[PDB]
Parts: C-alpha cells; sequence; structure tokens
RNA sequence: UGAAAGUGAAUGCAGGUGGGAACGCCCUGGCGUGCACCAUCGACCGACCCGGAAGUUUGUCAAUGGAAGGGUUUGAGU
RNA sequence: ACCUAUUCUCAAACUUUAAAUAUGUAAGACGCCCUUGUCGCUUAAUUGGACGUGGGCCAUCGAAUGAGAGUU
RNA sequence: GAAUCUCGAGUAGAAUAAAAGGGUAAAAGUCCCCUUGAUUUUGAUUUUCAGUGUGAAUACAAACCAUGAAAGUGUG
RNA sequence: GUCUACGGCCAUACCUAGGCGAAAACACCAGUUCCCGUCCGAUCACUGCAGUUAAGCGUCUGAGGGCCUCGUUAGUACUAUGGUUGGAGACAACAUGGGAAUCCGGGGUGCUGUAGGC
C-alpha cells in the first residue's frame, strides 16, 4: 500500500494558510515580529495582491487574536476616480498604492502634512521628515509569493504608496528602467510606467503589426474609443482626483437582504434521524 | 465533453543519450539545436559506475523540451516515421507516451520522444501560489490519450 | 567511597535553604545600556522638576 | 559521563508528536513588561537563546526587555541557599504565568466587591476559604429505592 | 542466543473455529521464569501425549510463552507474571479429561506452580461460550481458517452486506 | 590613582529615592523628622577610550600644552 | 517473492498515550484606582515604556496552620 | 515508460563535514547570486562552579559592514 | 448567508470517492512588444477579458480511513504511606490515600477576528 492508516495516523498537516498556498509564514514572521523593547507599538505592512481583474493594497497590523486591517483601496474604486480599464496592470497597482497612502494618512492625521509628490516625475525619492514635526508614517511592502523582480506590480503599488506620502524604505534596485549593470534608474521609463506609458506603446504596435490581435487584446479601449495619448492625460488626472478626495465611500447595497436571499441558496446540514432514516431504507433495499 | 477539456500537447522532450561525453556528445548537441532551434541541456551523470568508467557529475546526455506548434510538427514527423503505429504498451497509465527512432536523417544517432498530455487547468499543480491537485475527473487516463490519439491522426494502436 | 549525597541536604536544611534578601530598588546598571542611559535623563528632569515645585 | 549544555535533553528538549513544523506565530504578537511573571518551555526548533535544560518548566519574574528576548529572574537552590539567576531567554521559550493573570483577574474582583460592599455599606470577606464539610442534607428514596449488594463469588473468568 | 523451542503450534492448527470449543489453559501461578529448554520439553511431552491418545487431528496446542528475555549472551527465558496464560488446548467438549490429564503432566517440566483451568470462552477467541453461540447465532461471526471475523458497526456497508449476508442490519 | 610620566577629589543643605533609631504634633494609628546601616540613581578624583579651547615659545604654518564636552569602562577613591 | 484482513507473544537505550510520588510559581499595601510630571529612549503621534508626584481605597490587607525573623 | 528525462503519488521514510541525540519542507536540505558578523570595543548573563579560573555559550550597547525591494538577519 | 484579501487557533481543518454551486468574486483562460526569466513565457514577469465552471475553490453525501471529544475499559493496571502482615522465597493480601492506557461503543467532521464585495 501507499497511503496506509499509519499514515494518516502520524500525517501532521501544515497550518491551513500554508495548505492553501497563501501565507509565507517564513517571510511573515519576520515582518510582523516587533522588538519587544518597543512594546505595542504597531508595526504597519502594506499588503499587495494581485487576482486576475483587480489589485488589492490593504494596511494590516499584527496582534494576537488575528490581523487588523487599518487601511485599504481595491481597484474597482477607480472607475470612481476615471480609471474603468486596465485595473489590474502596473499603473492601476500603483493607483492603488496612492489611494491606500492618502486614506491612511488621512486616518491618521499626517494628509496635511505628509503630501508626498503631486508631480511623480520617477525619481526615486523617500518621504523626508519634518524637523519639528511628527515622523512620516511607516510601513512595510508585503509582497506575499509573487516574486519580486524587477519593475513588478508589488513595486508598483510601493512607488504609488510611497508617493502618496508614506515612508516604505526601499531602493530603487527593482523599479522599471533600473540597469543592474551600472545601479541608475531611469527616471523617464519609471514615469513611463507611472502614468500608463508601456501599454500605450503597446497599443501602437498592435495597430502598426497586427489590428486584429489588437481588437482582440484592448476589446474594451476600442469600444470605448481611447487611444494610446489619452493615457498620460487620464492617470494624471485620476491622480488628482484621488488626492482631493480619497475617502472611501460604502456601498448602499442591503446586507440583510441580500443573506435572507442568499440563505435560500445555502443548502442546509441534515438531521441524525435522516442519517438513521436513509441508513436502514438503504439496507432494506439492499435486503 | 466540455471544450475545457481537451488534450493539448503540453511539451513534447527531445532526448539522447550516448554514454560518453566529448565531441560526439558536442556535435549530437547541436543536431538538436538544428532540430528544436533550441539550445539543448547537458545532463550530469547521477552516479559514479566503474563498469562504464562515468564519474558523478559528468556530461552524459543531452535533452530538450519544445513546446507549441514546433513540437506539434515535430511530432508529426515523427509519426509520419513510426506510421501512426504505437503499441498499447507504449502510453503511460498516467496518460503519456513515447518511441525511440534510430537514425535522425529521416526526419548517426538513435533518440527518445517523449510526449507529455495535459488538459487546461494543470497550471494548479505547476504553479506556486496556491497550488493545488488536479482533480480525478481532469486527469487524464492512457485509454484517453489512445482515443485522442486516434481521432485526431487517424492512427492505429 | 568515593561519592555520596547522603547527609548533603541534612546540612543544608539545618541554616536552611535560606532566599536571598528583597531589595526594592535593583541595580538598574547591569541591564539594557540604551534603557539605562535614559532612565539617568528620565530620572535627572524628574528629582529637578520636583525640587522646583517644592 | 558528559557535561554538554544539552547532555540527556532528548525527551525535554523533543517536539511534542505532530507539533513539529513552524512556530506559531501569536507568540511573537505578545507583550512582556518588566515584573511580568513567565513561564520557560523551551522550544526545540529555536536553538539561539535557548535558556539551560534547568530551567525548563521554570517560572521566573521578567526583569529586562531586550528586542528579541526577555531577561527572566529564577531562584536556584545552589548548596544551602537560593541564589538570583538572570538567564536571556529567547521570547519562542517563554509564556505568560496563568497563574498571574489570575490573580490579576481576581484582586479586580475583589477591588469589586469592596465597593460595592462599601457602597451598599456592607462587610464582604474577600478571604478564599478551603473546601468545608459538607453540610446536613436529606436523601431522598422515591424512586431510588436502595439496592442491597454482595460481594460476587470468585470465578475464573480466563 | 537462538530459542531451543521453534514451534509453538502443533495439532490441526488449520482446524475451524467452530470445530474445537473447549479451551483449556495451563496458567502460571506464579511470577517468575522459565526457559526455553523448559518450554520444548513440555511442548514434546504435550505433543507426544495427545497425538498417542486422541490422534494428531483431536487438537491444537498452541503454547503462549515465547522465551524474549535475555538472561545475563548465552540463551533466552519467558519472564512471565502471576496469571499469565502459559499453555493452551482447544478441543471437543469430549476430551476434556484427555487435555487436563495432558497439562497436569506437563506441569512437572516446568517450575514453580501452574494451574489448570477450563476457559469458559470459545475456543482461542475473547467471547465466552453463550455470547459466541448467540453472536453466531444472529450472524455476525464468519469463520476464517483458524479464526473468526467478527462484524463491527464500523466501516462502510456495502462491504460488510457481501462478506456478512446473514447480518440483520437494524 | 596609574606600569610610569604625571594628574589629583562640593552643580546641589556635600544630592535624590526606599526602608529605618530617637523625637515632635494630632486621634491606636496618622503626620512630620530621620541618626546608623543596607538597595539603588547620580555628582566629583585617577586611570582607560575619544575630543583637542586657550595658553607657553621653539619650530608660529608649527612645537608644546592641556580646557569644555563625551564613554555608561575601571580603582584597594572623595 | 509478495499483497490484504486477521492471530499468539515481547523491548534498558521502540513508542502514540501516560500516572502515583517528587518539582516550579503565584496567592496584593514594594497593593489597587484616578490624576499628573521627567526623558537624549521609543512611537505616525504624550504614542508608549520606566520611574515619579498629588489624591482616593487602607488590616478579612485578600487561603489554612505554625513560628518572632534576618544579616554580618 | 520512451533507445539518461517523462509524470504520478511521496510528513521526510533523504540530506544536514565528522560520534550519538535533538531540530529542519515555499528549510535549517538542494542549486544560484552577492559577500567576509570567522571585524573592533565594552560591560551583563548561562553552563561546569568555590558561583574561583579556563573552555564553550546567550542576550544586548557603542562603532563598522555584508545582504535584501523591505521587514529583518549576520559578533563563524 | 456566500465570495475576496490579511489572519488567529493549526486535521472537527487531512486523505479518498460521488453529487451540487444563482449573483459577484476567484480560478482556469488569450498573447509575448514592454519590465523580467527560462532548454522551453510551461514556471516566473508583463498586457487583457474571447470563453469555461472541466479543474482549483465552496459545499453535501460514505454506519469511508484519519482526527477530535464522551463513555467504557476501570476504581482495573500502577502507585505514596503502614504493620512484630501472610509466605522458605517469588510474591500476595489488607489499611489510609492518589489513579491510568489499548481494545470497544456513541457523538463530531472546523470555529472565529479585521477590512470589504455580493
Amino acid at each position: 500500500a501507499v497511503k496506509s492508516s499509519p499514515y494518516f495516523s502520524r500525517y501532521q498537516t501544515k497550518y491551513r494558510r500554508r495548505r492553501e498556498g497563501k501565507t509565507d509564514y517564513y517571510a511573515r514572521k519576520r515582518l510582523i515580529a516587533q522588538a519587544k523593547n518597543k512594546y505595542n507599538a504597531p508595526k504597519y505592512r502594506l499588503v499587495v495582491r494581485f487576482s486576475n481583474r483587480f489589485v488589492t493594497c490593504q494596511i494590516v497590523s499584527s496582534r494576537v487574536n488575528g490581523d487588523y486591517v487599518l487601511a485599504h483601496a481595491h481597484s474597482s474604486e477607480l472607475p470612481r476616480y476615471g480609471i474603468k480599464w486596465g485595473l489590474a496592470n502596473w499603473t492601476a497597482a500603483y493607483a492603488t498604492g496612492l489611494l491606500v497612502a492618502r486614506r491612511a494618512l488621512a486616518k491618521v492625521g499626517l494628509a496635511d502634512k505628509y503630501e508626498g509628490v503631486t508631480e511623480p516625475e520617477g525619481e526615486f525619492e523617500l518621504t523626508e521628515a519634518i524637523e519639528d514635526g511628527p515622523r512620516p508614517f511607516k510601513v512595510f511592502l508585503d509582497v506575499g509569493l509573487k516574486r519580486t523582480s524587477t519593475g513588478s506590480r508589488v513595486f508598483g503599488a510601493m512607488k504609488g504608496a510611497s508617493d502618496g506620502g508614506l515612508f516604505i524604505p526601499h531602493s530603487p534596485n527593482r523599479f522599471p528602467g533600473f540597469d543592474i549593470e551600472t545601479e541608475e534608474l531611469d527616471d523617464e521609463t519609471l514615469r513611463k510606467y507611472i502614468y500608463g506609458g508601456h501599454v500605450a506603446e503597446y497599443m501602437e504596435m498592435l495597430i502598426d503589426d497586427d489590428e486584429e490581435r489588437y481588437q482582440k487584446q484592448f476589446s474594451g479601449l476600442i469600444a470605448d474609443g481611447i487611444e494610446s495619448d489619452q493615457l498620460e492625460d487620464i492617470y494624471a488626472e485620476a491622480y488628482a482626483k484621488i488626492r482631493e478626495d480619497p475617502s472611501f465611500q460604502k456601498s448602499g447595497k442591503d446586507a440583510a437582504a441580500f443573506k435572507a436571499e442568499s440563505l435560500k441558496h445555502t443548502q442546509r446540514k441534515l438531521t441524525a434521524e435522516e442519517r438513521k432514516e436513509r441508513f436502514n431504507a438503504k439496507v432494506i433495499e439492499a435486503g | 465533453q466540455n471544450p475545457m477539456k481537451e488534450l493539448r500537447i503540453s511539451k513534447l522532450v527531445l532526448n539522447i543519450s550516448l554514454g560518453e561525453s566529448g565531441d560526439r556528445l558536442t556535435r549530437a548537441a547541436k543536431v538538436l539545436e538544428q532540430l528544436s532551434g533550441q539550445t539543448p541541456v547537458f545532463s550530469k551523470a547521477r552516479y559514479t559506475i566503474r563498469r562504464f568508467g562515468i564519474r558523478r557529475n559528468e556530461k552524459i546526455a543531452c535533452h530538450v523540451t519544445v513546446r507549441g506548434p514546433k513540437a506539434e510538427e515535430i511530432l508529426e514527423r515523427g509519426l509520419k516515421v513510426k506510421e501512426y503505429e504505437l503499441k498499447k504498451r507504449n502510453f503511460s497509465a498516467t496518460g503519456n507516451f513515447g518511441f525511440g527512432i534510430q537514425e535522425h536523417i529521416d526526419l548517426i544517432y538513435g533518440m527518445d520522444f517523449y510526449v507529455v498530455m495535459d488538459r487546461p487547468g494543470m497550471r494548479v499543480a505547476r504553479r506556486k501560489a496556491q497550488r493545488g491537485r488536479v482533480g480525478y475527473t481532469h486527469k487524464i487516463n492512457a485509454e484517453d490519450t489512445i482515443n485522442w490519439f486516434k481521432q485526431k491522426y487517424d492512427a492505429v494502436v | 567511597k568515593n561519592h555520596t549525597n547522603h547527609n548533603q541536604n541534612k546540612k543544608a536544611h539545618r541554616n536552611g535553604i535560606k532566599r536571598p534578601q528583597k531589595h526594592r530598588y535593583d541595580s538598574l546598571k547591569y541591564r539594557d545600556a540604551k534603557f539605562r542611559r535614559n532612565q539617568k535623563f528620565a530620572n535627572r528632569g524628574t528629582v529637578e522638576a520636583i525640587r522646583q515645585a517644592k | 559521563h558528559s557535561y554538554g549544555i544539552r547532555a540527556r535533553t532528548r525527551y525535554t528538549f523533543q517536539r511534542g508528536f505532530r507539533e513539529h513544523g513552524q512556530i506559531r506565530l501569536s507568540t511573537y504578537l505578545k507583550t512582556y513588561k518588566v515584573g511580568d511573571i513567565v513561564d520557560i518551555k523551551v522550544n526545540g526548533a529555536v536553538q539561539k537563546g535557548m535558556p539551560h535544560k534547568y530551567y525548563h518548566g521554570k517560572t521566573g519574574v521578567v526583569y529586562n526587555v531586550t528586542q528579541s528576548s526577555v531577561g527572566v529572574l529564577i531562584y536556584k537552590v545552589v548548596g544551602n541557599r537560593y541564589m538570583e539567576k538572570r538567564v536571556n531567554v529567547r521570547i519562542e521559550h517563554v509564556k505568560h504565568s496563568k497563574c498571574r493573570q489570575d490573580f490579576l483577574d481576581r484582586v479586580k474582583a475583589n477591588e469589586a466587591k469592596r465597593k460595592e460592599a462599601k457602597a451598599q455599606g456592607k462587610t464582604v470577606q474577600l478571604r478564599r476559604q478551603p473546601a468545608p464539610p459538607a453540610k446536613a442534607h436529606f436523601v431522598s428514596t422515591e424512586n431510588n429505592e436502595p439496592v442491597t449488594l454482595h460481594p460476587v463469588a470468585y470465578d475464573t473468568t480466563i | 542466543p537462538d530459542s531451543k523451542i521453534r514451534i509453538f503450534d502443533l495439532g490441526r492448527k488449520r482446524a475451524g473455529v467452530d470445530e474445537f470449543p473447549l479451551c483449556i489453559h495451563l496458567v502460571s501461578n506464579e511470577y517468575e521464569q522459565i526457559t526455553s529448554e523448559a518450554l520444548e520439553a513440555a511442548r514434546i511431552c504435550a505433543n507426544k501425549y495427545l497425538v498417542k491418545i486422541g490422534g494428531k487431528d483431536s487438537f491444537h496446542l498452541r503454547v503462549r510463552a515465547h522465551p524474549f528475555h535475555v538472561v545475563r549472551p548465552n540463551g533466552l527465558v519467558a519472564r512471565v507474571n502471576i496469571g499469565q496464560i502459559l499453555m493452551s488446548v482447544r478441543t471437543k467438549d469430549s476430551s476434556r479429561a484427555t487435555a487436563i490429564e495432558a497439562l497436569r503432566r506437563c506441569q512437572y517440566k516446568f517450575p514453580g506452580q501452574q494451574r489448570i483451568i477450563v476457559s469458559k470462552k470459545w475456543g482461542f477467541s475473547q467471547y465466552a461460550r453463550d455470547e459466541y453461540i448467540e453472536k453466531r447465532s444472529r450472524g455476525e461471526i464468519i469463520p476464517d481458517g483458524c479464526y473468526a471475523k467478527f462484524l463491527n458497526k464500523r466501516g462502510s456497508l456495502q462491504e460488510k452486506l457481501d462478506l456478512f449476508p446473514e447480518a440483520s442490519f437494524n
């Protein structure tokens, strides 16, 4: 045999989220472990996660009973600010990171003191502290299981959040346009990624070379009548809208009404009297 | 049948095992290069065998993996060589198959084809994040591979 | 006999297993250096501010 | 004999059955202050900061707090006196004593009873008392008639 | 060291569980030790007497003390508690006297005190005679070589159904 | 105090804090008050590790000289 | 050679489990509650942490029993 | 099952310089990349203990660095 | 109530077979110019929504394996104390106390925290 009863008896399972493949506890330990001489000072973490259609950026502290979310911004909230398409690209990650940073600073009380960069030019800068004021709100990046390659969208979300006013310690070693050999960051290329350029040249090349593939990949943009040139102004306007009004608007859907609707779809657990009734009925029919 | 259940050639691996290193291994290597248009991989010896005079980590075999239309067309020429005839033993219980060809001129060195089959959804097993096991109803059997062989190429097993 | 532990526990308890004397203040020296430094400055200001209030 | 640091630690530093793997993170999310009474339970996976095998299962008072460890003061019998032993033990090998938390909960309750007694003008006895002898009570025989028992005859079961 | 006793079951060890209902145990009355040479000598005496009187097909003899304890290497002994069974014979109800006398003669090959006890359990099984009869009557006992399988409430249903067709699953 | 060359003990009422003999006041305590002794936090002196302001004349650019200030190191110190 | 459900019998350096006896610590005034002060440490932050001030609770003062106890 | 790589299962049944024991699975194992915390200077602790010394070790503090996107880790 | 992100406890959560899943979400999925990485864009990296709920995912079912709890085992084994107890001894009984484990049988097959979507 292969999987014997002794095997199942002595089998010890990994933690639930390790079984689900959602948490790297080796990295989580170092990310959340606070120095004990600092006591109850929380260690805020910028969790950046990517789905097939959206970007989820959260600011999370860790406690004994569980994690607590300080601020959040989902790329589905970008249509409010004008970004309707490409809600999962490098620039969408930047917009979500910017929105998270503004929301956290507003909730903390540092938005009017740490505005970050209003017009991101692609330069690598850290949010400097005030000489006679409070230190910037410190948050550390959490990439999860995403591999940390150069130009990764996890670093895009960090760059947006850092530009939003949050102090995220980092180096330009992973921003797009950074050359490993010369250790220099290409500010123009980073600005191109910040304003959605790389997609724009992609439409330009597809238009030039393969019109059919242009239609298939960018069906939403083509059907909505937006060209490659409009991307920079759209994202710049979106950043301005985010900065001027970063508040989160709660949905008006009735949770109780949909709970009642979903209770009908949710099948019930059957009773123990039913257990015995099916059992001896099966015994009778089997003889 | 659900269209998501269609069998598609995941990869097709060309392997040439000479048992000796040197110029023969290198000239066998660029034959893979000209055949597949890809840089081959030199496999190092797993164990030391004094009977064969083999030391560990010495380069002995060269293999390559081809995917997509090039893998399909190389499969086309291989099946044409074999006259679309393969034995029942040739199909793995997992749903894979392979065959060796004595001479490469017709596409001297003998070498092995191996076709790896899958269905769209096997990324769940081959990814890193949220890695899981492909369901039994989604797994491929030897019989399913033999059928998909027969209706695709009108082949006789 | 090279070794035994026969009469040793009796000898211990004749004068008892005595405990060290308890003091309210233990050395802030012999602790963390950074904490000791700041507690010096914190104590210095505290005694001065008490003196000024008095 | 050999007199190493971890001599005869095969069973005490061994990780529990089906308890191997990765250390839970509520250990790191706990806060320790000087004066806290903590238990020492050496976690075998973390080899750094391991206290000596004597201190496994020993309870002491925190005296120093560092970035990754805790200073615990323990009284060790050495000949004819308790000597103060100050071990620098990593927080993985440490846990809060529930006896202290039970005491602090009892102290809060006692203050609450004292305040309500003062407000009501009454006196409340806050000392715990040991289990007293049982009170006089009646035992009813209705539907519980006594069953007379006899010792059973000896028999060879096997 | 190699144990002197090598065979531990003699007679019709393939006999069915229903065929030999009576069980008689030679049980140690003292906390003591038994040597391997002592075990094999009593085994030879028991086998020789039983085959002489009732024949090789009238009994199943099982010696239950195994010489696993080493004495300080020179040999092996069997450490025995009080009330531990040393020898067991299952036969018909007729061979009760023969089995008792055979164990009585084999007592002289063992050191210390032993008692001959007619077990009320059916054969070598753990079930007493009355409950073995009643469980076999309502159909949860199926003979399997020298032992019998007992229906248990655990496990699947169809597999228990087609192994035990007379069983009445309420 | 240091191996020496040498230098050489008050920011304060010769400091705080905790407990404390005796006394005083109040109605057993409380309140002051705190000798002696310990626990402890400092201040000062010498070494040790930095830091080199004057000043001296000789090399002034330098040579020599050592002040303030910092270490949480040390002494059989004040 | 195996594989499967069983079966008899064991271990000082095999073991899931697991005592009795021993063993650690706590069981408050160096307490608790509130207010509020110093810091060059810590925090996004008088934010904490440590030490305090000024108050209130104040010998059933927080288990039993017995002893005066301790240090040179 | 194809003239050495192929995919299934695979709780560690392997490896971890060296005895044995403990620890280790997105590692503490295997490969790759960059490095010299195998550094300087204190004190405090642990173990053998007389709480002397030696040896070995732990937690820090003041510098200097390595590495990482970062948290952080690193005084063999 | 369902789904997503981050978790806490870390199998009542795992393994296996079968049947379902409305919305949104998630996943599979199209492609390789860009950042990036490979023998191979299959993994990883990047751009997107043309289809699919086939798989993952959730859930229901099996007197399923396992696991968790309760009872049985059983006041049993063992054990602290006690005797000028019994016995040649091995060992046993009693007195005042403490007190298991396997087999076996019943029940159970994840609970919950923060921020949200439906």
